[PDB]
DNA sequence: TGGAGAATCCCGGTGCCGAGGCCGCTCAATTGGTCGTAGACAGCTCTAGCACCGCTTAAACGCACGTACGCGCTGTCCCCCGCGTTTTAACCGCCAAGGGGATTACTCCCTAGTCTCCAGGCACGTGTCAGATATATACATCCTGT
DNA sequence: ACAGGATGTATATATCTGACACGTGCCTGGAGACTAGGGAGTAATCCCCTTGGCGGTTAAAACGCGGGGGACAGCGCGTACGTGCGTTTAAGCGGTGCTAGAGCTGTCTACGACCAATTGAGCGGCCTCGGCACCGGGATTCTCCA
């Protein structure tokens, strides 16, 4: 039985997001070809925010994606940014970022 | 003693506190604060113990999230505090005193 | 003995904005903060009780929380859902 | 209206009505007229009441009551048409009657729509009788320095014998003939009864000139109105006209001031104008809008068409024709035409091509004959010559190979679209640029990029920069804005403005054309008496060539243009007739066609033909009198074997 | 008892992009809250779309549509060249 | 055939049921064949959340008060529930 | 022959609601008391707001209620406004609002 | 004379015109230069909803820009408009 | 002749335009504005005549709804003048240039 | 220092167009069964959460001080409001096509729906290794004097 | 200005240590087949609505000029807040115990999908009379200069 993610060519369990995108309402009959292209995009942009986060975390010389380097991954990316503009995060906190009239005199 | 330049410490503070990620206010003084607020809303109630965790959070992001603002309006009227008329400004545009 | 909202400390505000990255505060800010940490709340968790109260729960859980803060605009990740 | 016999009406239709003549009345698909027909014969109403088409098949008004619900309604409105044209047959004979009186012939026939009045030669020889009411001399409130011919004097007792008979009238000559120079002449015959106003002239902004032109030149006792300004100024206007220190007969406007300020509407309607006169009414065309209701709503005791239409087979046309003519119909409810005027024309179904229509449309135009004056040029004839000229090479050789440039390999090959376009590529076809640019290469060949193609403009680039024309970073866009412009413009704004002269005159090259070695033919018909010409010319470019051949061989003053339309012209117009210093006034087709000048300047040149019959005529009868003391001649330039020969016509005829 | 998640397939792009990476458990609770905002974000829009022109389905062209319409522009074009790519691949099949 | 469903006379009603001298213009009463339309996509939006969240499948009438204390404001929101729970009171005993 | 909005006394049409959320994809059940319990929800909201529309169109002595004046309403109530704080009106305008440091000598 | 083909309309916001309409905003006194900087915040918010409208009218397999689709447009955002058909 | 003082004038259209409603940016520059960001995104697009008509009422609202905003900076400042820092603080604070 | 002068509110009048009522009509709400399953409840558990409660120590609390920044005053001039003249380009109306829009008829294929299957993925159980943290340790940076 | 002590900071190694990682059973969720049936292609149609052109107005932009007023700038001055020490205190750690109750299975059932015919409520359209815009006339009122 060849898994439908497979003939894809991708990882993420196809089988599962049409199980939900049946279950949610979102219409009452979705196409076999649509939740396969739902696979691609969020398996594009969940390494897109990973790859940016391995940067980061090989920056701070070590080896574990923590939240640290997930907030520094988002912020410091314009374009994702602007995706996650009003997201919060959990243990992120905020980038360095001094204003110019911090500086002493 | 040596007394520091003033100013000079609390920008110490500035890359101490942005290169950091830890949590800024105690838990049970945020603790006890949100019972106070429950039951002032709705009695007999109970929390999980990562519930407030989120809900601290929650609250904390969204204070840097005003902080980090209202320090903009203050450079903006060329000081270099803040004074409650800045961070009044900043919910008003915000969209909480329009 | 004390109040719950004076719980929120005058060094923890300090030590907030720091975080923010403002140098220097005025003493008026401690007593305006606590009014807008408190009218903050006064929306969440008057949304976070509902959830539960509409669950027919007498506890909250975390995952109330962020279904409150989801309409607030104020979406927030890493605790599930 | 008798519904006992409308309904036998529809019963005689709906058994012998062929497919295509039952949705020309009704609108529908061609279908659902047949699937009517299909169960027909229709003994009653109630046999037609059962057709419905039937519910489909498995793989809100039914066809009967629908197709006698609309066409007991045609029926209903056919009879209003017959109430209309029987009731314009009244009055027709009178006019015909009143005509007859005269002791006057008619060259034309009632199934032509037109009276045709040519001259009285019978009763110029033999006397005017004691019962006639024609007066064979001009006015004498009228300028009696202006001549008024034959048929002219016959179109002022046409309006003034339509004018006793209460009725409204269309002096529907042909443009040209001084058709504005009637109504100032009927003005001043209603001047000598006295019957002086108050009139008015709804004439447009591009014929507000020539009215108030000749108002002075034929009429100058007649005491002219000017309702025109701005808003504030006719308000002053308004003012002067409500305390009346100063009366008038007559009142100017436009089809604009008329009918969009409420303030004018009242104004106008507390004028009461006894004559109105309709310069170009093609709103009086369209019955279904606001502004023949604003047209009509104007009170007058004699409404007057001025328009060189005759009656065409439109019934559109014919019925709002209708209600104007006959009087207090416009007064009637005429809710029965409405369901008639609101079938707009599809690829599917007209109202003009219906049977039972068509025969009306000749019997509308029947009973609107002696209300309708329109004389043709042949028969008040303004000799016509039609002088081809020979080829040249300098255009030759830009036409021949525009049989190469114009012929595009895509009709009668296909380019790859997104869908079966199967007739989109049929409907970028038959453009009209490539029309009137072979029609500009019949015209002067100067006008193409012939001379500075594209190097000499990059020359005039540098060298405009060196002037106040000194704008941010415009080295290629002023350029660019130099490379759409003509040979022609692209001289004359380096002679008119000269910033770069190294390539002002190209030797001349508006002498090298077929057009002008022919007008220097008549350059040389202008030198043995004084030949002042009207040189009439299509183009506002040609006008620009035209006014610089004149830069050569003999002086150029006044270039005679359409574009005057804002004030009366007078000194473009009076100082001429001299011997050479002012001989060439070049006229164009987008001057007034309504009005004339004076009937010296004999010779009358086209630069460029016509293509429909809207100006064929009107550059070309400027100079038509019959009471001409000299040789009087039309010309118009045609060329070889070009389309400017093919729009004229020399296909074939018909024989029937 | 049970429940289900994406924490084994976010691990897994992190190996077949960075395989020299580990990765706290917090930060697969970031993940599987990202997983699961964009894909409720996105299936609001789809549903909306097919709302608009009563479409009764969800195929793969509307989702083309919100993802053109809801990330931004240079996102959105890796995006669309990336399950068009996918597709393909499940087209022959 | 066409043909369309808007809202606008039960809301030219419900403005003789209040106001028995006042007129809407057309462009003003498409506004609230916009309002109402927009006030009725949130609340439904909302109850497909709070379905979704005990994983019921069903929306009773307690979804949608869970659902008008949770959008609207207060004070208006105070006397919109009790505007529901005795409407929904007739519709009870009736039938 | 009597209409369910009927058996509520009501106005706001509670059939074509209950269709609504049928076709909406809302969820896959209804129950018989949510259309009801919505349809009142409209008519106690869709009043409120009209309510002080027709309240300020007697201001300018206006029988006819333009959206000028519906838009004045909405605003000036402070617990209407939170309802419709990212929503704007056609034709709306603005409410007047000069604030006092623009005004001329005290 | 041919010399904006289709280019300088972002001045077709006049000078006059952005003067008007801080006057509905309230603003009191306007410094000079502030005319340019709006001209690029308005083009850059046109650029986010034409993009939006375009994209569901392109999906909609039509060309025409309709109506409610700009409303829609408008949603994407969070700026809803009344007024037009939703 | 007579001057008035300036600024007077301007107070005056404020009062003119906060109660009036009708359209203040005149419609065809508006919408040869449309058409050419139109096929600069996707060619050959024809509009709807009541398309721009409320594309026009969405800016319009959205640029009162900056300008009412940016002028409470600008108070904040000590001003009453708007300069580009002004509205350059106003986006920065909604959510555009963070 | 009140008096002139621009803008204003008030109003009689016109009138107009459009909201509004009458009517047809239609299709879709309502009624009425009938099925079944989704939810209500009864029960249980175990677990997660509450609360004591003592230790402790980091952090809060409080305080001098000084100094800088903030608020104020004066000044200056630069800039933009205000009106006037010009002109342009918007608005307006019409008149065109005409190609895009919406509808229907028609088919089809594709996708819900059911069944079977079977392993992909999960709960849990180990383990080791990154990583957190002392701690020397050298090294950078601000502080103030000569 | 440079020196340099004082203070702070990364280095680097060493030692926990628990959290991540793999592994294993297991099962339920997902894949394959099949089929209806209807949702969508699609191609045709047709009618409308858009748009492109033209003209003719004229309110409206636009250019300029002036002047005066708000912005910047500098000064001063003083206040309230950084900054460190010392003291208090409670946050947190980590146990302890208990217990509602959250979550779970189990059982009916009661309410809502469903389809059918029903039948009138609404909706498209068409009048028509009156609110409202104008508008000009008319008294009032603020605003600038004495």
């Amino acid at each position: 039985a060849k898994s439908r993610s497979n003939r894809a060519g991708l990882q993420f369990p196809v089988g599962r997001i049409h199980r939900l995108l049946r279950k949610g309402n979102y219409a009452e009959r979705v196409g076999a070809g649509a939740p396969v292209y739902l696979a691609a995009v969020m398996e594009y942009l969940a390494a897109e925010v990973l790859e940016l986060a391995g940067n980061a975390a090989r920056d701070n010389k070590k080896t574990r994606i923590i939240p640290r380097h997930l907030q520094l991954a988002i912020r410091n990316d314009e374009e994702l940014n602007k995706l996650l503009s009003g997201v919060t995060i959990a243990q992120g906190g905020v980038l360095p970022n001094i204003q110019a009239v911090l500086l002493p005199k | 003693p040596h007394r520091y330049r003033p100013g000079t410490v609390a920008l110490r503070e500035i890359r101490r506190y942005q290169k950091s990620t830890e949590l800024l206010i105690r838990k049970l003084p945020f603790q006890r604060l949100v019972r106070e607020i429950a039951q002032d809303f709705k009695t007999d109630l109970r929390f999980q113990s990562s519930a407030v965790m989120a809900l601290q959070e929650a609250s904390e992001a969204y204070l840097v999230g005003l902080f980090e603002d209202t320090n903009l309006c203050a450079i903006h009227a060329k000081r270099v505090t803040i004074m409650p008329k800045d961070i009044q400004l900043a919910r008003r545009i915000r969209g909480e005193r329009a | 003995l004390r109040d719950n909202i004076q719980g929120i400390t005058k060094p923890a505000i300090r030590r907030l904005a720091r975080r923010g990255g403002v140098k220097r505060i005025s003493g008026l800010i401690y007593e305006e903060t606590r009014g807008v940490l408190k009218v903050f709340l006064e929306n969440v968790i008057r949304d976070a009780v509902t959830y539960t109260e509409h669950a027919k729960r007498k506890t909250v859980t975390a995952m109330d929380v962020v279904y409150a803060l989801k309409r607030q605009g104020r979406t927030l990740y890493g605790f599930g859902g | 209206i008798d519904t006992a016999a409308l309904k036998e009406e529809v019963l005689k239709y709906m058994n012998r009505c062929s497919t295509q003549d039952l949705a020309d009345m009704t609108g529908c698909t061609l279908a659902e007229a047949e699937f009517m027909v299909a169960k027909r014969p229709f003994p009653d109403l109630e046999s037609a009441l059962v057709v419905k088409q039937p519910r489909p098949v498995i793989p809100k008004t039914p066809l009967g009551p629908r197709l006698v619900g609309i066409c007991m309604e045609i029926m209903r409105g056919y009879f209003v048409v017959d109430a209309l044209i029987r009731q314009c047959e009244q009055l027709g004979g009178k006019i015909q009657r009143g005509i007859e009186a005269w002791g006057l012939s008619n060259t034309a026939t009632s199934d032509e729509g037109e009276t045709s009045l040519v001259n009285f030669d019978q009763m110029k020889s033999f006397g005017t009788p004691a019962n006639s009411s024609f007066i064979t001399t001009p006015p004498a409130s009228f300028s009696p320095d202006i001549k008024l011919q034959d048929y002219q004097i016959i179109g002022i007792n046409w309006l003034y014998l339509l004018y006793e008979l209460k009725l409204a009238g269309i002096l529907a000559d042909e443009m040209g003939l001084g058709k504005t120079c009637q109504t100032i002449a009927f003005f001043s015959l209603l001047m000598d009864k006295n019957i002086n106003g108050p009139h008015l002239v709804i004439a447009p902004a591009s014929t507000m000139e020539n009215w108030l032109r000749e108002f002075a030149k034929f009429c100058p006792k007649l005491k002219i109105e000017l309702y025109y300004g701005s808003q504030v100024e006719r308000e002053e206007i308004r003012e002067r006209i409500n305390s009346n220190k100063d009366s008038y007969n007559v009142m100017l406007t436009t089809y604009r001031l008329a009918a969009t300020s409420k303030a004018d509407r009242l104004f106008l309607r507390n004028q009461k104008f006894n004559v109105c006169v309709y310069d170009e009414g093609h709103y009086l065309k369209n019955r279904a809008s606001e502004r023949y209701r604003h047209l009509m709503s104007i009170p007058a005791d004699f409404r007057v068409l001025l328009t060189g239409t005759p009656l065409q087979n439109n019934l559109k046309e014919l019925i709002s024709l209708l209600a104007f003519i006959l009087p207090h119909v416009f007064d009637y409810g005429l809710k029965s035409l409405d369901v008639i005027f609101t079938m707009k024309k599809s690829p599917e179904s007209d109202f003009e091509r219906a049977l039972l229509s068509e025969q009306r449309v000749s019997r509308a135009k029947m009973m609107m004959a002696p209300f309708v004056l329109r004389r043709k040029k042949s028969q008040v004839l303004k000799t016509r010559i039609i002088e081809f000229c020979e080829f040249s090479e300098e255009e030759r050789r830009r036409y021949d190979d525009f049989a190469s440039k114009q012929s595009v390999n895509s009709l009668l090959v296909m380019k790859t679209n997104l869908d079966t376009n199967a007739n989109l590529a049929k409907k970028k076809s038959t453009a009209g640029f490539v029309l009137v640019q072979l029609r500009k290469l019949a015209d002067h060949p100067m006008l193409f990029r012939i001379h500075y193609k594209d190097d000499i403009l990059r020359q005039m680039a540098k060298a405009i920069m060196n002037e106040p024309q000194y704008k941010k970073a415009n080295e290629l866009y002023i350029f660019e804005d130099m490379q759409y412009m003509s040979d022609i413009e692209l001289h004359n704004l380096c002679c008119k403005f000269p910033s770069i002269n190294s390539f002002q005159l190209k030797d001349e090259p508006w002498m090298d054309a077929t057009k002008v070695r022919k007008l220097k033919k008549l350059l040389t018909n202008a030198v043995e008496n004084g030949d002042r010409v009207v040189l009439f010319s299509q183009f506002t470019q040609v006008l620009d060539i035209l006014q610089l051949v004149m830069k050569s061989l003999n002086l150029k003053f006044l270039r005679f243009d359409g574009s005057t339309q804002v004030d009366f012209r007078q000194d473009l117009i009076d100082q001429f007739y001299a011997d050479e210093s002012i001989n060439v006034f070049l006229l164009s087709t987008k001057a007034g066609g309504f009005g004339i000048n004076l009937a010296c300047a004999n010779m009358v040149i086209l630069y460029d033909v016509s293509f429909n019959p809207f100006d064929d005529l009107q550059a070309e009868d400027r100079a038509h009198r019959v009471g001409q003391k000299k040789e009087v001649t039309v010309y118009k330039f045609v060329v070889k074997d070009t389309i400017e020969e093919h729009i004229q016509r020399l296909a074939n005829a018909k024989i029937a | 008892k049970r429940k289900e998640s994406y924490a084994i397939y976010i691990y897994k792009v992190l190996k077949q992009v960075h395989p020299d990476t580990g990765i706290s458990s917090k930060a697969m609770s970031i993940m599987n809250s990202f997983v699961n905002d964009i894909f409720e974000r996105i299936a609001a829009e789809a549903s909306r779309l097919a709302h608009y022109n009563k479409r009764s389905t969800i195929t793969s062209r509307e989702i083309q549509t919100a993802v053109r319409l809801l990330l931004p522009g240079e996102l959105a074009k890796h995006a669309v060249s990336e399950g068009t790519k996918a597709v393909t691949k499940y087209t022959s099949s």
